[PDB]
This record gives C-alpha cells, structure tokens and sequence, in this order.
C-alpha cells in the first residue's frame, strides 16, 4: 500500500511539476496597457485634413 | 408659406420681385421655437414678440406669431399640405434603417448644413425632438458649425485640394470615348 501511494504521488507530483514549470515560466505575458488620460489641454492644430 | 400667412395681417406680396422681400423678412426675423404650443400661447397674450421691419419704401410692418410659424413647417410639413414627417423624424428614420451597430455613432455625430438650418434656435429644437424619439441611453449631439451656409463649398475645396483625388477627374479623352454616359460609370 505504501509503495502504491508513493508511486501515485510521484506521478502526480511529476505532472504538477511539469505543468508548474511553464506556469511560472512565461507569466509576464499579462503585461498590457492601461490607457490613462491627460485631458489633452494642449492640442492647437489646424484644419488641413486631406488625408481623411 | 410665409408669403401666404402674411396675408392674415393685410400685407399682400404677389409679384415675383416681392418674393425677394418676403425672403429678406424670413431671413432677418423668423426663428424656430423651442416649444410650439407655449410660443403660440405666449404670442397670443403678450406683445413681446412683435418685431417690426421697414419695407424698401417705408410703411413698416409688424410680424406677430408669424415669426416662428413660418419655420415650424420644417417639423410639421402638414402646414403646407405635405404628407411626410418633419426633419426631426426623417433623421431618426434614416438612422433606424442603418445597421444596429453604427447607430450610436450616428446618434453622436449628427451634422447640420445648408442655408435653411441657420434659423436661430434650431439646433436645440432638433436635439430635443430626437432625444424624445431616440432611446434614453444614447447621447444625442448636433454639430452646428457657425460656417453652415458655405459648409458644402468648403468641403468641396478640401476635396479638390487632395492629392489622392487628383486621378478621379473625368478627363476629356474619356468623355470622347464613352459619351456623356461616362458620369454614371466608375468615375462617379
């Protein structure tokens, strides 16, 4: 019984390690943008839209 | 219609030359009422609306509630016997024929142009009407630039000044090859 429990736990732990290795590996892909605002109180362009 | 309702006070303009005088009266005096019934009730009790105007020969005239009844025809074309709905409801119908996903943008970017949209107080009446018709969540905004009258021509100048547009003209040799029916073709 102890041997069976040990082998089952070993297999489960090995699978969990294989998963968790890549789980911790590339977890920085969550870096994205937040798109805050600044009120753009300094835009003083001219009316020359020809490019559309 | 203004020339026809002025006859209710005694002023008769008939000649095709006097149509110009009635046009000047319309331009200088008429305005669009924010709420029609309240204005009709107010003009019938007080006299704060009666504005006078001097004809090309003297004999000043006084326009009463003809001021906001002339341009009201835009929102109730039943006045001149036309069946259709006003300019406040044909815009909403034109929007509702569009697809369901671009209605918010059209609601937010309603543009006015042309000469007749220069009546003082139309950009508020139209917004009130559309807000009454439209769903309560959408924001209704009416763009009314001060250079409304020449808006079409300014846009025409901008379009003619573009480099990308320079090859869309109907060149004369093309007309010589296909006749006047070239305009309906690719060169629209």
């Amino acid at each position: 019984l102890g041997t069976r429990a040990k082998e089952s736990l070993d297999l489960r732990a090995h699978l969990k390690q294989v998963k968790k290795e890549d789980i911790e590996k590339e977890n920085r892909e969550v870096g994205d943008w937040r798109k805050n605002i600044d009120a753009l109180s300094g835009m003083e362009g001219r009316k020359k839209k020809f490019e559309g | 219609y203004l020339m026809k309702i002025l006859t209710e006070r005694g002023y008769s303009f008939v000649t095709t030359a006097e149509r110009e005088i009635v046009r000047d009266i319309k331009e200088k005096l008429c305005y669009v009422a924010l709420d029609f019934e309240n204005e009709m009730a107010t003009a019938a009790s007080s006299s704060s609306l009666e504005k006078s105007y001097e004809l090309p020969d003297g004999q000043v005239i006084t326009i009463g509630n003809e001021r906001f009844r002339c341009p009201e025809t835009l929102f109730q074309p039943s006045f001149i016997g036309m069946e259709s709905a006003g300019i406040h409801e044909t815009t909403y119908n034109s929007i509702m024929k569009c697809d369901i996903d671009i209605r918010k943008d059209l609601y937010a970017n309603n543009v006015l142009s042309g000469g007749t949209t220069m009546y003082p107080g139309i950009a508020d009446r139209m917004q009130k009407e559309i807000t009454a018709l439209a769903p309560s969540t959408m924001k209704i905004k009416i763009i009314a630039p001060p250079e409304r009258k020449y808006s079409v021509w300014i846009g025409g100048s901008i379009l003619a000044s573009l480099s990308t547009f320079q090859q869309m003209w109907i060149s004369k040799q093309e007309y010589d090859e296909a006749g006047p029916s070239i305009v309906h073709r690719k060169c629209f």
